[PDB]
C-alpha cells in the first residue's frame, strides 16, 4: 500500500506545479537535506509542513527528552512517549506520517557560549559532530530556545556556507530570517540573528528565575513561524526574477517578524554588522585561522568575543 | 506615551529649540514596545550626537535602562529595524517624524523555540 | 502519571496568566465546547492550537475517511489510518496527546445545498443531528471544503446564536472571520462568510473537473489560517477594554485575509448585507417560520433562496 | 496593468473628460488580483452609474467575465472589502485614487479547509 500512498502524496504536489504554477520547482524541494537544530514545539511543526512540501530527508538535533507538559504543544509526541528521547521518538514520528521519510534522530548536545566547558573532549566531539551534520544538509533551520545555542549553528553554518533559517518565539510575537551568506562577487551580504545587538551571546539559562522571565508563549506563535519559515524556505529555493527580489513562489524577506496582539507582519532587512560576534569578518578569520582552539575560548569567555569582532572598540569609543 | 501627552504645537518647537541650540544633538524620544517583556525607565528624552551609531545608541538604552548583558534587544524606527552600523543622523534624515523628533522603540529580542 | 502530566500541562498555562497577563481569563477557554465542522487539515492544526490553549471539550464532525495523501497534509492521522473514519480517529488522536481531552468524534453529512436530496427522512435527521451539536456548543469553527457546506452550519448556527469562526483556504491565501450575531439592542451587526458576493451558495462539486479547479494548497496556509483562527477565539473570549476594541490578548477583527507570495495579513471588516442568502433578515424570518420545510426547499433550489433574501429583486432592479 | 501602461498625465485626464461628459457614471478599473485563481476579459474599463451598489457591480463583473454561479469572488478597494449594500458613489468618494478612476480588483474567494 505504501506505492500507492507515495503516488497519492506525489500527485498531490505535482498538481500545483502543473495546474497552478507551472514555473515551479518541486524536485530541489523534494532532494533538500534539512537540519532542523531543535526537535520542540518549532521542530515538530516545521518538519510537519516540511513533509507536506515533499521533502524526504529531515534530521533532527535535539538532546532532550519529552517532558510531561510538551505533547500538547509538540505536535509530534503523545502522552506516551514522555520520558523518552526527542530527537529519535521525533524522527520515528515522521515515519509514522510518511514511511517513506528519511527521517533522523541526533541525540547531541549543542555546546553553548556563555558557559563553563565541563568535559573538553566531549564537548570537542560534540562540536564536530555538529559541523559534520551542517556540512551534509543543505538547509539547517534553528529551532533552539536561547539566544547562546544559536551562536555556535550560526557560525559553522555560515562557515559550511549553508542557507540557515532562524526561528525564534516571543510570548506574543515570533521572529523568522534567514541568515546572509558571504559572497566573494556580491559587497552585499544580508545580517544574521546576531546583527542586531552590540552584546556578546552568552549563559543566560543559569542564571535564569521565574523573575528574569516565563518561557510560556501563545500556542499561535509556534505554528506561524514554522510556516513562514517552510515557506520562505520554499520560495527562497526558487530561482528569482531577473529583474526582482521574488520568485515563482513569491517574495523572499531577509527578515519577518510577526505580532498576535494585532494580527500583524512585517517584512524587513539588516545588512551583515561587521562588529557581530557571529559574522563579523573577524570572527571569520579566527575561525579559518584557529577552529576548535579559537571556539573553545569564545565559549567559555564570551568577553572574548566581543574583543574579536570590535564590540569592545566601539563600546569603548562611546565610553570616552 | 510622549505623544499621548503633548500636542504637535508644544512637540514641534521643543524640536526646533533643540535644534537651534545643539546642532549636534538629535531629539530621540525611546520607549518601550508595547507588548514587550522588558525594563524601561521615565527617561524617554534622549538627545544623542549625530556621529553615534545606532549600536551606540542601543548600547545606551541597555544601559541607562539596566538591561543586564544575557538578554538582547532590537529596535524599531517607523516599523523599520536600521543598520546596526549606521550613523543615527543618518537615521533621523530618514525616519524623523514632521514634529522633529525620531521616535524609536525597543524590545525584547524573540529567543524560545 | 496523569495527575502529574495534568498539573504540568495545567502551570503552563498558569504561568502566563500569573506573569503575564494576569488579567487573562483562561477559565473561559479552558470550558468553552467547541465543535469542529471538519476534520481534514484546517480541523487537525485547529484542534491542536485549542489544547494548547486548554480546551477539554472538542468535538470533530465529518463524515469522511482518511486517505492516502492526508496523514502528510492532516497532522491527526497516521499511515496506518487509512481507511478509517476521521471524526472518530481524529478524537481518538487528540486523547493519545492529552488523555484527559473530551474529545468526540461524529460521523455526521452536513447537508449540502445545492445537491438533491437523496433520502429525505436520512437527511432529515442530519439536520437534526446538526442543529443539536451546535445547540449544545459555544464555539462553532466552519472547518469545511466547499462553499455549499457552509451555508447550513451558518443559518443553524445565527439561529442557536453561537459564535462562529469560519476558516476558508485558497492556493496561496486564507480567509479567517468570525460572522456576526443578531443583536436586539445593537443595530450594528457583522457580516458573514455570505454577505460578500451576490450568488446564491450551490452546487459546485458534482460538475467539478480539474478544469475548473484543483483543490491543492499551499502547506503553509492550513497551519497559519488555523492559528490565527484560535487566537481569534481565545481574544474574542476576553472582556473587551471599555473605549476599544480591544481586550487583553489584543484586537478582535472581524475578517482576517492573508496572502503567502507577499508574506502579509490584512485586518477587515464588512455589515451585514440584507440580501444575504445566510443572515439576511427575510431568511431568517423564513426558518424561524417553517424550519426544516423550508431549508428543505433552499437546499434543493438555491435560486429559490435568492428569491427569498431579495438577491434577486437586485439583479432584476440592475437587469432593467 | 492600467497603470502600467499609461501615466498619471493620461489617466488623471481621461477622468475629468468621463466626469465633465457623464456625472451620472463612475471610472471604474476592475482587474483580477494577480494571484487568484479565476477568470479576466480585456474589458478593465468600466463607468457605472453612481446608485448602483457594489453587489450590483459585482454582478456586471461575474456576468461579463463569464463566471459560473458556483463559484463566488471577493473584491478590493484599497485593500479593503467594500460594504456589498453600498452606493459605488460613496465608494468613489473614500477610495478613488489621484488619478480619477476607482480600482478594484477581483479574486476567487477561498473554500478549502
Ligand atoms: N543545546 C541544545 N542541544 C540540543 N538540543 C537543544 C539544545 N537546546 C535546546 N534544545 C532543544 O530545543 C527544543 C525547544 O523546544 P521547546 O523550547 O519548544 O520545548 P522544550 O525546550 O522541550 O520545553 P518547553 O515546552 O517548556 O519550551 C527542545 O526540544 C530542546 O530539547
Ligand atoms: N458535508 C460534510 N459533512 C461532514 N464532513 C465534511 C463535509 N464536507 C467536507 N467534510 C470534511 O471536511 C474535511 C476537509 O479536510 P480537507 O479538505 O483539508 O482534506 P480532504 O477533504 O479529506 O481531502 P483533501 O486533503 O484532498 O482536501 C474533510 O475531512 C472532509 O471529510
Ligand atoms: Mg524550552
Ligand atoms: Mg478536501
Ligand atoms: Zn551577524
Ligand atoms: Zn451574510
Amino acid at each position: 500500500m505504501l506505492k500507492i500512498a507515495d503516488q497519492s502524496v506525489d500527485l498531490n504536489l505535482k498538481l500545483m506545479k502543473w495546474r497552478i504554477l507551472p514555473d515551479l520547482n518541486l524536485d530541489i524541494i523534494k532532494n533538500t537535506k534539512v537540519l532542523l537544530l531543535g526537535a520542540g514545539t518549532l521542530g515538530c511543526y516545521v518538519s510537519r509542513a516540511l513533509i507536506a512540501w515533499g521533502v524526504r530527508k529531515i534530521t533532527f538535533v535535539d538532546n532532550g527528552t519529552v517532558s510531561y507538559s510538551n505533547p500538547v504543544r509538540q505536535a509530534l509526541y503523545n502522552f506516551e512517549d514522555c520520558g523518552k528521547p526527542k530527537a529519535e521518538l521525533a524522527a520515528a514520528s515522521l515515519k509514522r506520517i510518511f514511511p517513506l521519510m528519511d527521517a533522523t534522530g541526533v541525540k547531541l548536545s549543542i555546546p553553548m557560549i556563555g558557559h563553563k566547558l565541563v568535559n573538553e573532549e566531549a564537548q570537542h566531539k560534540d562540536f564536530d559532530r555538529l559541523r559534520a551534520l551542517i556540512k551534509e544538509h543543505d538547509i539547517i533551520f534553528l529551532l533552539v530556545d536561547s539566544r547562546e545555542s544559536r551562536w555556535l549553528p550560526s557560525l559553522l553554518s555560515n562557515i559550511e556556507n549553508k542557507t540557515v533559517i532562524n526561528a525564534a518565539l516571543g510570548f506574543d510575537s515570533y521572529l523568522v530570517m534567514r541568515h546572509g551568506n558571504r559572497d566573494e562577487q556580491s559587497s552585499k551580504q544580508l545580517g544574521c540573528y546576531f546583527c542586531h545587538d552590540v552584546v556578546a551571546p552568552t549563559d543566560s539559562l543559569t542564571d535564569r528565575t521565574l523573575d528574569q522571565m516565563c518561557t510560556v508563549t501563545r500556542p499561535g506563535v509556534a505554528m506561524m513561524a514554522s510556516s513562514l519559515a517552510v515557506e520562505l524556505m520554499t520560495s527562497l529555493l526558487q530561482t528569482k526574477y531577473s529583474g526582482s527580489e521574488t520568485t515563482v513562489l513569491g517574495d523572499i524577506p531577509h527578515q519577518i517578524r510577526g505580532f498576535l496582539h494585532n494580527f500583524s507582519i512585517l517584512k524587513l532587512e539588516t545588512p551583515a554588522y561587521e562588529h557581530c560576534p557571529a559574522c563579523s569578518p573577524k570572527v571569520i578569520e579566527a575561525f579559518t585561522d584557529l577552529g576548535w582552539e579559537f571556539v573553545k575560548k569564545a565559549l567559555e569567555h564570551p568577553l572574548y568575543l566581543e574583543e574579536i569582532s570590535g564590540l569592545s572598540v566601539i563600546k569603548q569609543e562611546v565610553e570616552r | 506615551t510622549f505623544k499621548s501627552e503633548y500636542p504637535f504645537e508644544k512637540r514641534k518647537a521643543e524640536s526646533e529649540r533643540i535644534a537651534d541650540r545643539f546642532p549636534n544633538r538629535i531629539p530621540v524620544i525611546c520607549e518601550k514596545a508595547e507588548k514587550s517583556d522588558i525594563p524601561e525607565i521615565d527617561k524617554r528624552k534622549y538627545l544623542v550626537p549625530a556621529d553615534l551609531t545606532v549600536g551606540q545608541f542601543v548600547y545606551v538604552i541597555r544601559k541607562r535602562i539596566m538591561l543586564p548583558p544575557e538578554k538582547a534587544i532590537f529596535i524599531f524606527v517607523n516599523d523599520t529595524l536600521p543598520p546596526t552600523a549606521a550613523l543615527m543622523s543618518a537615521i533621523y534624515q530618514e525616519h524623523k517624524d514632521k514634529d522633529g523628533f525620531l521616535y524609536v522603540t525597543y524590545s525584547g529580542e524573540n529567543t524560545f523555540g
